[PDB]
This record gives C-alpha cells, structure tokens and sequence, in this order.
C-alpha cells in the first residue's frame, strides 16, 4: 500500500513536468463565450456559457494593467502555470486558456455548489466527521501538491468550492510557489499565517499543515483558533504559542490540532520523519478510508442546492462590468508566457 | 463568549490576503 502510493506519486510527478516544462497556450477566444453572471470579484470570475458545446465553464479574467500596477506579473503567470499543469481530484481543471489586448482568461470547469465560507457562516460550524470529510480532502490534495515541491499558502473557507458531489474543488494558486527547500515571502491571509512566516524566518512546506489546523479549526468552532480586531493583534496569538478550544471539540480533535497548531516547525505534524502519515494515521481520522475518499466513493455530508446547468444560486450577486477591449495591447512583453 | 468575540471583532466576512 505504501508502495502503491510511491508509484502513484512518481507517475504524477512525470505528468506534471512534462505539462510544466511545455504549458498549453492561446486554446480559446473570447467570442467563443456568452458571458452570464460574475460569480466573484478582486479581477473577476465570470460563468460563461460556449457558444458551440452550451458547456458552461467559470472564466476568470485579469485585466494585464492592474495586474502589472499591483505587481502581481509572476504570480499570475505562475497560476495559469499550476493549473494547467496539475491533475488531481480535488483541484479545479482548467480548461482553455487565452490573452487579448486587455485582458488574461482562464476558463475553469465551473463548480456550482460555491464557496465553503459561505456554507460554514450559514450553517455556523460543520460536526466533526463533516470537518473530516472536508479535511481529509486537504491533506491528500497537499500530499499531491508537497510531492511536486508545490506549498500552496493561502488555505482558508474562502479559497475552497464544493461541487455538484458535495466534493471540494481547490481553485486559486496564485501564492504558491515551487520550491523544493525554504522560502521568504511575506504571503497568506492574516487568521491563517504559520508563526514562521510572521516571524520573518525562512519557511517550507510546513506552512501549509499549520494552516490545515486553523482550518480544522474553523470549520469545527465556526471561527478561527486567532483573531482579532486587526491583523497585528491576530499575529501576536499566533506566535504566542496559546490557543483554547470550545468545549464541545472531541479529545482526539484537540490532540491533533495540538500537533498541526504546533509553534515549533520541528514538532509539527506533517513536518517530521513519517511526514504525512503522522496526519492520516492520528486517531481522528481513525474512521477516515483514505482510497474512498480519494476515489470519491464517499457520501459526502452536505450536497449544495443544483437545480441544473448555469444555476448560480450558492454564490453572490456582484455589480456587473464591461468586458472591454482595448484597441491597443498592452503590456504584451510582461505576459508574453501566458 | 468567544462566538461574541468572533463577531465583534469585525473579521467574520471574506479575508483578504495580505
Ligand atoms: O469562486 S470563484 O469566483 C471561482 C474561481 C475559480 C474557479 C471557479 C469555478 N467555479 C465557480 C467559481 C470559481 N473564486 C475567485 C477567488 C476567490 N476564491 C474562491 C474562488
């Protein structure tokens, strides 16, 4: 079984690096889409409906000026990058990829169940075997991701759909880096950030099990282990070491989130010698099929309202924008790899 | 309660990164 996942590991590997060393390109055009509802904004994610097929797909756009006055160039490189790179049963698939003289696209299978922040402040908090379902899908999907050096960085409710199955579908890597050793970057969301990167100390993929424990946290309490009116109180609890749990977590929930919300990188879960299998062997995933789970066997816990094809009723209503494109291109050298 | 904190603290909406 052990050897089963090296294998599987190693296979992926050489599918993601082929994928990675030669990325797709220009695989659409804008008229190929009616555009329908913006689903969420920053720049914008859109459902779109193609023209030929009636396949409805999740667009996101990002308009090359304000990606280059917000100096997120290589970040968003690096995401269309990932994402037509990576396969895995809980990352979203990107399904054509294009530029114009305005804007960057990427057309992502739409996941219409929505965000799990807005399941989680509805509902309050998930029951524990309902957070084990959702987090057993984390740990395997940054056991895929750890083994392709990827440390994804920005985990939280707000970055995780649900789909039509009741399954999670990861969608934005716009922070992650591959690295195989430390990094510095200052990145992430406040409530979510690991003491080291607080503290300004070179990091690794560690991070990314700390934040697993914060939102263990989360969903289990319906609120974060530390917040705080601002971030720089938030950042004092995180490095503090303290945390308290509500009275209603089970003993083997606090043990583990002790071992993930662990201050010391050396101490922490998924960060010494047996790695991930210190996680999935703890006791409370002790009733978690790790295969099922992958496989998507599982009945999920909670399944989103669908009524068909371009339902957007699990996410916001946004003011809606121009697609407008420039006669002009712009910014055409800075994104000459998109 | 903590629940009462959580909501006081104006941090309940969608987080930005930073
Ligand atoms: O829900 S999104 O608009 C979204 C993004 C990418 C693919 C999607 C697919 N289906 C629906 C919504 C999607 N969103 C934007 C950034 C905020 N984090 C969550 C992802």
């Amino acid at each position: 079984e052990q050897e089963s996942v090296k294998e599987f590991l190693a296979k992926a590997k050489e599918e993601f690096l082929k994928k990675w060393e030669s990325p797709s390109q220009n695989t659409a055009q804008l008229d190929h889409f009616d555009r329908i509802k913006t689903l969420g904004t920053g720049g914008r994610v859109m459902l779109v409906k193609h023209k030929e097929t009636g396949n409805h797909y999740a667009m996101k756009i990002l308009d090359k000026q304000k990606v280059v006055k917000l100096k997120q160039i290589e970040h968003t490189l690096n995401e269309k990058r990932i994402l037509q790179a990576v396969n895995f049963p809980f990352l979203v698939k990107l399904e054509f990829s294009f530029k114009d003289n305005s804007n960057l696209y990427m057309v992502m299978e739409y996941v219409p169940g929505g965000e799990m922040f807005s399941h989680l402040r509805r509902i309050g908090r998930f029951s524990e075997p309902h957070a084990r379902f959702y987090a057993a899908q984390i740990v395997l999907t940054f056991e895929y991701l750890h083994s392709l050096d990827l440390i994804y960085r920005d985990l939280k409710p707000e970055n995780l759909l649900i789909d039509q199955q009741g399954y999670i579908q990861v969608t934005d890597f716009g922070f992650a880096k591959r690295v195989k050793g430390r990094t510095w970057t200052l990145c992430g969301t406040p409530e979510y950030l690991a003491p080291e990167i607080i503290l300004s100390k070179g990091y690794n993929k560690a991070v990314d099990w700390w934040a697993l424990g914060v939102l263990i946290y989360e969903m289990a309490a319906g609120y974060p282990p530390f917040f705080a009116d601002q971030p720089i109180q938030i950042y004092e609890k995180i490095v503090s070491g303290k945390v308290r749990f509500p009275s209603h977590f089970s003993s083997d929930l606090k043990d583990l989130l002790r071992n993930l919300l662990q201050v010391d990188l050396t101490k922490r879960f998924g960060n010494l010698k047996n790695g991930v299998n210190d996680i999935k062997n703890h006791k409370w995933f002790a009733t978690t099929d790790w295969i099922a789970i992958y496989q998507r066997k599982v009945e999920a816990p909670f399944i989103p309202k669908f009524k068909g094809p371009g339902d957007t009723s699990n996410f916001d209503d946004y003011e809606e924008e121009e697609i407008r494109v420039s006669i002009n291109e712009k910014c055409g050298k800075e994104f000459t790899e998109f | 309660t903590t629940y009462a904190d959580f909501i006081a603290s104006g941090r309940t909406s969608r987080r930005d990164a930073i």
